[PDB]
């Protein structure tokens, strides 16, 4: 069914990459290939607030 | 209360008496006035002041975000995740609701103690040179100048000095 005038669909995917790691893309086609990454240090688990209170 | 003197046989308090929570109202030939007793007014400071300490103080939270998030086919540990929540929020309300209800009683009490026991320090003093003339008055059957009053709050009255006095007033 239409979704935004889109009869197909786009299943989005992620990964992590360990300091000194690999990765392998390989596809004959329908890849959405990566432009931008995003090398990131996560410190202790927090939470995310949803609330219409400015900052 | 529990020991009888507040709101028991001392109907009221005193709103002149500013100087602490327990004290004396004297009257003599040379003047009158208010004191307070600052050695059980300091007692009970310290030990209230050790007291809501002690409730704040022993609670040690750690850092934690309680916001986890579920989609639509994870209805089952959505709501075990809720009722953890839930779980908390009842425990958390149910030990606050009733430790300052059993808290609150047990100070009030604290403080009829002290009034109890200020009470009984003056009563073993004056053993019979004063009349308990009850409402937690003593009216003495001698001339008590403000150096004798100044004895009896200090606990230094000298019964056998006065008790010459005494002894012919009594009749
Ligand atoms: C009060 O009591 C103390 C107890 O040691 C005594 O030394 C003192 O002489 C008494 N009188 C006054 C006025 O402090």
């Amino acid at each position: 069914p239409k979704v935004r005038d889109q009869e197909g669909r786009m299943n989005y995917y992620w990964t992590l990459v360990e300091p000194g790691d690999k990765i392998t893309f390989e596809a004959t086609g329908n890849l959405v290939v990566p432009r931008y990454a995003f090398a990131m240090e996560r410190n202790a688990g927090s939470g995310i607030i949803i609330s219409d209170t400015p900052v | 209360g529990l020991f009888g003197a507040i709101a028991g046989f001392i109907e009221g308090g005193w709103t002149g008496m500013v100087d602490g929570w327990y004290g004396y109202h004297h009257q003599n030939e040379q003047g009158s006035g208010y004191a307070a007793d600052l050695k059980s007014t300091q007692n009970a400071i310290d030990g209230i002041t050790n007291k809501v300490n002690s409730v704040i103080e022993k609670m040690n939270t750690q850092f934690t975000a309680v916001g986890k998030e579920f989609n639509h086919l994870e209805k089952r540990i959505e709501n075990l995740n809720k009722k953890v929540d839930d779980g908390f929020l009842d425990i958390w309300t149910y030990n606050a609701e009733l430790l300052v209800l059993l808290e609150n009683e047990r100070t009030l009490d604290y403080h009829d103690s002290n009034v109890k026991n200020l009470y009984e320090k003056v009563r073993s003093q004056l053993k019979n040179n004063a009349k308990e003339i009850g409402n937690g008055c003593f009216e003495f059957y001698h001339k008590c100048d403000n150096t004798c009053m100044e004895s009896v709050k200090n606990g230094t009255y000298d019964y056998p000095k006065y008790s010459e006095e005494a002894k012919l007033n009594r009749e």
